[PDB]
């Protein structure tokens, strides 16, 4: 697993 | 196709007074690529120069210019976030607010048909879905796009050879990336239904509880409940198994490209034609400009769906309602004289069905009327025609010799008022509730009021008076005191024609009966709605209805 | 607590393969900055082209052989938590089904529905997505440590005195933000409560001209989001800066001081750029566990409401164990007196004595209210007794197996309802085996429902949504009345059979009632407003205010001139 970064804005 | 484009140029009429805010925005996207995309062009140059001697006139020209550009995309970056999340918010309320306008004047039989949790779906989550086009769906493919675009133009310039090979798996990136976001969406609805049929099994079981245990059936409900999560679970395996299959392509993919670069820029760079600090550069470069392919394919498929559901809301605010044309006439000289002449109604939901088979009935002023029938006769369908709330679809209602769709809105509910059958209570105050629609009034004719609808005997049982606070629905107050808040909202408004409307409410019906005679002045007209008939007498005539025909 | 939330005991084989699994991926994966090291050494100082070779196929197998074991590990680990949240899911309803009758009345059933569905669904969704999360990147964050000690200590140190004086800001800041963005997310919530309650009361509204009004207040509640909005923007700008200034001044802290040690002679180039290149996943793999944390810290905070909803006991005494062969049907009350435990204050029944024996009908008749269909609920085992003792063939209702009684009884309701499946399996419903064709005709022989049934145009087959819709009053009537057929109940129970029947229905219900060869095996309780089955009736009592006033047959009642007297004439 991996992180995911959320998208930024 | 042409509907997209009409909802492409209808979502950007909606943010044309944010424009001081998107150029300030856009200003700050543009600066940051910019300053980000030079910053490995630097970092190879500072190599080339770490091999000879330190010379103020290069070296420390190459490192002020590494922190300049590092200060300019990251101070940038940090501002073009911070006018884009202020112009989500500013659109959100926007279409917050004109939705609910325009949901409020649709007629009657629109909000029958419709179910309630379709419209705050609308409400709640179909504008925060439309309002992320414009400040972040647009933003994501903009700054990518251009990015995409400044790699691949300093590529070119370091070695035209190399950069060749990396086009050549370019098509298999963007075509895993659409493969899985197609397969991925399938599973994620498919979620969504499977698991709204297991709460569907569970609606039966805990509501209708005291049919399951009359019948012994509460091991047969388990035993569908454990079956209804078995096709869950299959699912939610199956979306799992195919996102870590994805990433094991990704990362096999990702070093089968760095090792051909690797070893082919090694051999280029032997023959003289490349240096390492342009190595360097063109490294750095090559693994930035595969996680930016996938975010550009990634984005490109979620602008699709803010549109979908921005076609949800755009359909319900411009659904036309089916009303009559709005009246002017406000006469000061309101006798009340109502007047019905063969009217026959049927419901628009469900047309053909008559209500109502030529009803005619005249209303004197001075007097009492009482109307008496079975359940289910349509009694309180004479009322819903009577406020203006439906129209018939033959005959007409008389109201002072016109028809009542031709008196102004706010005007003729000011004048001709009724209590519903099953009264509801807002979540206001006490106060706020008997004034109910009320622009101004004082609190002594609210006083007045609970006075005589016998409101003001349990009003000083609770603290504070008549502010104090009603909880949600109503869910506060007994029942009955629920019909003498409702009959005292009625009488606060100085009424002309009074509607009460109890039938299946009693215990109280003589108590109001009892100190006036159904509240008649001898210029307000009064209609009582009851099922017995020896609850009246008081009205001077009596109509009985029996299936949509009098009597 | 996590010594309740020991659950997942019996899979213990399967999670310590998948943590054999993480470490040896682990360890494969960080070769990448391993042999990134010894090639930028290799071009420093030259050498053969074997060691170019042997250096790109060791890098070769690890990376390849570390995506692998990361997907069976994966795999693995998702087939064992779709079991446990399956199998708990499915657990916590049988307990909830398991609970008294009483917890079902006053407590909202929407209550009931949240700490099921998605209380339960997205509770455990959460944490098994955030538990592996947290569980990777611990073991990257521990054996990237392990490496760094290995190769110098001198840089190593310092990164640790500056990490927390580094780790500080960006998450006091950090929690200011996220303070913001939940007070929007409440006042966006709580604003879509007051419109859905307008447009839920659209009728009240519209008779009292207040669709202005009702404009007014929702714009009084956006109006108030938008003074806190323009400070929240602001503090994301603000956290933007200091997550991305405080991460880059880390760089540059670490390169000065081994930019000074690798020129000085102390470690070669080599190592400089391996230790570079752990320093930005080692950082990396804390800033991830230092987000992950609070998800799983609240999770288990919620997970108390479940457990507590699984451990609780019920009320009602449990089932019994007789199963006999054959019930003749004799029932008695011997001076009940029944209270709802709700309120236990006030007695709806008392002083209920009376025999039913088959083939005679009792009919139980009164005003309005007074417990009439409570008679009915504490027959059919739904309450127990306050007073007095109940009798079934000689034994009491809770002695007898729960649903062997249920089979032997069958009552119909007030409002009988009906669920969303096949009419052929819901005139059929709650049966312990599945029966043949012929008796869900005989079923609808005897009821009446054939004439209406037969005419549809799938027939058995016809689904039904909820709630009944496709169906009329008189039809759920003839519905309900076949299922308490199927399975020849030896007492049954009739609660407003004729509420809305006035056909052809009725007179089957008559001929089942007073001549149907069937009735000597029967004993019927009847309660319909309706008084010629009254008349002939073997017993007629009357009800009112929750005791018995008058007794008899029927002929007996009237030259008394009781209270039986008073609708007759009326
Ligand atoms: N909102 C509605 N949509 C569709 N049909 C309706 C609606 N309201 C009433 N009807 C229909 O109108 C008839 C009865 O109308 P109405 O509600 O005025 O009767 P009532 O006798 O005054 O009421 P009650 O049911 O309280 O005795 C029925 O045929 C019913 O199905
Ligand atoms: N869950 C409950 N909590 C409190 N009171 C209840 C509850 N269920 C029923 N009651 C009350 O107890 C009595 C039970 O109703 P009852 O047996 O008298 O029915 P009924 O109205 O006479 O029936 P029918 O509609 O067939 O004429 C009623 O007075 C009712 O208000």
């Amino acid at each position: 697993r991996r992180y995911q970064k959320s998208t930024e804005l | 196709q042409v509907n997209n484009k009409v909802l492409m140029w209808r979502l950007l009429k909606l943010s044309r007074p944010d424009l001081p805010l998107l150029v300030a925005a856009f200003f700050f996207l543009v600066l940051a690529v910019l300053g980000e995309t030079l910053i490995p062009h630097y970092s190879g140059r500072v190599i080339d120069i770490l091999g000879g001697d330190f010379d103020p006139h290069a070296f420390a020209s190459a490192i002020f210019f590494m922190c300049l550009f590092s200060f300019g995309s990251s101070l940038s970056a940090g501002c073009r976030g911070g006018c884009f999340t202020y112009t989500m918010s500013r659109i959100n309320l926007r279409i917050r607010e004109q939705l609910f306008s325009s949901l409020l004047r649709q007629d009657l039989g629109f909000f029958q048909e419709t179910k309630t949790g379709e419209l705050n779906s609308r409400l709640s989550s179909d504008t925060t879905l439309m309002s992320n086009w414009l400040p972040l769906n647009a933003n994501v493919l903009l700054r990518s796009l251009v990015k995409v675009v400044g790699l691949y133009g300093f590529m070119l310039s370091i070695s035209p050879r190399l950069t060749l090979l990396s086009l050549l798996h370019m098509p298999f990136t963007i075509a895993a990336e659409k493969v899985y976001n197609t397969r991925h969406q399938e599973v994620l609805r498919e979620i969504q239904d499977a698991v709204a049929r297991a709460g569907q099994v569970v609606r039966e079981a805990v509501g209708g509880l005291q049919t399951v245990r009359s019948f012994g059936a509460e091991e047969h409900e388990v035993c569908r409940y454990k079956e209804a999560l078995e096709q869950c679970r299959q699912l939610y395996w199956r979306r799992d198994l195919e996102r870590a299959l994805y990433l094991l392509v990704r990362r096999v993919l990702h070093l089968g490209v760095q090792m051909l670069m690797l070893s082919c820029g090694l051999q280029q760079m032997q023959d003289g034609e490349l240096t390492q600090g342009s190595l360097l550069s063109f490294m750095i470069y090559q693994e930035s400009v595969g996680s930016y392919v996938q975010t550009l394919v990634y984005i490109y498929g979620d602008m699709l769906s803010n549109v979908g559901a921005a076609e949800k809301v755009f359909s319900y605010m411009d659904r036309q309602p089916n009303l009559p044309s709005p009246g002017t006439l406000a006469p000061t000289t309101l006798q009340g004289v109502v007047k019905f002449q063969d009217v026959s109604f049927a419901y628009p939901n469900r047309p053909d069905r008559p209500v109502l088979k030529g009803l005619t009935f005249t209303l004197r002023p001075g007097e009492v009327t009482a109307l008496v029938g079975p359940n289910g006769s349509g009694k309180s369908t004479v009322a819903a025609l009577l406020q203006n709330l439906y129209q018939p679809t033959g005959g007409q209602v008389l109201l002072d010799e016109k028809p009542i769709s031709q008196y102004e809105h706010c005007y003729l509910h000011s004048q001709v008022v009724s209590v519903g059958q099953e009264p509801v209570l807002f979540s206001g105050s006490v106060r706020n509730n008997i004034a109910y629609g009320l622009q101004s009034c004082e609190d002594d004719k609210v006083m007045a009021a609970a006075q005589a609808a016998h409101a003001d005997d349990f009003i000083q049982e609770m603290e504070h008076g008549i502010y104090t606070d009603v909880g949600e629905k109503g869910s506060q107050l007994a029942a009955g005191q629920k019909q003498r808040l409702a009959i005292a909202r009625a009488l606060v408004r100085d009424p002309r024609v009074l509607i009460l409307d109890e039938a299946t409410s009693a215990l109280d019906v003589q108590c109001e009966q009892a100190l006036q005679d159904w509240n008649s002045r001898g210029d307000r007209t009064v209609l009582v709605i009851a099922h017995r008939l020896q609850t009246v007498q008081r009205a001077h005539q009596i109509l009985v209805l029996q299936e949509g025909k009098l009597q | 607590v996590r010594r309740l939330l020991g659950c997942l005991g019996s899979e213990t084989r399967r999670l310590s393969l998948f943590l054999v699994l993480v470490v040896l991926s682990s360890l494969g994966e960080m070769a990448i900055p391993f042999f990134t090291g010894r090639l930028t050494d290799w071009i420093l100082q030259d050498g053969s082209a074997d060691t170019f070779t042997r250096n790109l196929t060791l890098m070769s197998i690890l990376t390849i052989a570390s995506a692998v074991l990361e997907f069976v590990g994966d795999g693995i680990y998702n087939n064992t938590m779709g079991h446990v949240h399956s199998h708990l899911q499915g657990e916590v309803f049988g307990a909830v089904l398991r609970q008294e009758t009483e917890f079902f009345q006053q407590n909202q059933t929407g209550n009931i529905m949240s700490r099921v569905t998605e209380d339960t669904s997205t509770l455990s969704d959460s944490l098994s997505e955030n538990l592996s999360l947290f569980l990777w990147y611990l073991v990257r964050g521990l054996c990237l440590l392990g490496i760094m000690l290995w190769g110098s200590v001198s840089l190593t140190m310092v990164t640790l005195i500056t990490l927390p004086l580094l780790f500080l800001l960006p998450k006091k800041v950090g929690k200011w933000y996220q303070l913001l963005e939940v007070q929007v997310r409440e006042s966006l919530a709580k604003s879509s409560q007051v419109a859905i309650e307008a447009l839920s009361a659209m009728p009240t509204v519209r008779s009292f001209a207040n669709e202005e009004g009702e404009a007014q207040k929702f714009r009084e509640k956006l109006q108030e989001i938008k003074t806190l909005n323009q400070k929240e923007a602001v503090a994301y700008a603000v956290n933007s800066w200091t997550t991305s200034i405080s991460g880059m001044l880390l760089k540059v802290g670490i390169l000065y001081i081994g930019g000074q040690l690798v020129t000085s002679g102390a470690v070669s180039s080599g190592n400089l750029v391996t230790f570079v290149l752990y320093q930005m996943q080692f950082t990396q793999a804390v800033e991830v566990l230092l987000s992950i944390y609070p998800r799983v810290q609240k999770a288990v905070g919620s997970s108390e409401k479940i457990f507590e909803y699984l451990d609780r006991t019920p009320r009602c005494p449990p089932s019994g164990l007789l199963t006999p062969l054959h019930l003749e049907g004799l029932v008695q009350f011997q001076d009940v007196s029944f209270a709802y435990p709700n309120r236990p204050d006030v007695l709806v029944l008392q002083g209920l004595t009376f025999t039913l024996r088959p083939g005679e009908v009792t009919a139980l008749v009164g005003p309005n209210g007074s417990g009439k269909s409570t008679v009915a609920a504490l027959l059919q085992n739904l309450y127990q007794p306050t007073g007095g003792q109940l009798l079934l063939d000689g034994k009491p209702l809770p002695q007898y197996e729960h649903r062997y009684l249920h089979r032997q009884v069958a009552a119909v309701g007030q409002e009988p309802q009906v669920f969303g499946r096949s009419l052929q399996e819901n005139i059929a419903y709650g049966l312990t085996q599945k029966p043949t064709m012929e008796e869900i005709t005989a079923a609808a022989v005897k009821s009446g429902a054939h004439s209406f049934i037969s005419g549809l145009p799938q027939g058995y087959d016809t689904e039904v949504d909820e709630a009944g819709s496709q169906l009329s009053g008189g039809q759920r009537q003839a519905v309900a009345l076949a299922r308490a057929l199927i399975r020849k109940p030896c007492v049954l129970i009739l609660d407003d059979a004729t509420s809305a029947l006035d056909a052809n229905s009725q007179l089957q219900v008559e001929q089942l009632l007073y001549e149907s060869p069937e009735r000597y095996s029967r004993s019927v309780l009847l309660i319909t407003q309706h008084l010629s089955l009254v008349e002939q009736a073997d017993h007629i009592l009357f009800l009112e205010g929750g005791a018995i006033r008058e007794g008899g047959t029927h002929q007996q009642l009237m030259e008394k001139k009781g209270c039986y007297w008073a609708m007759v004439q009326a």
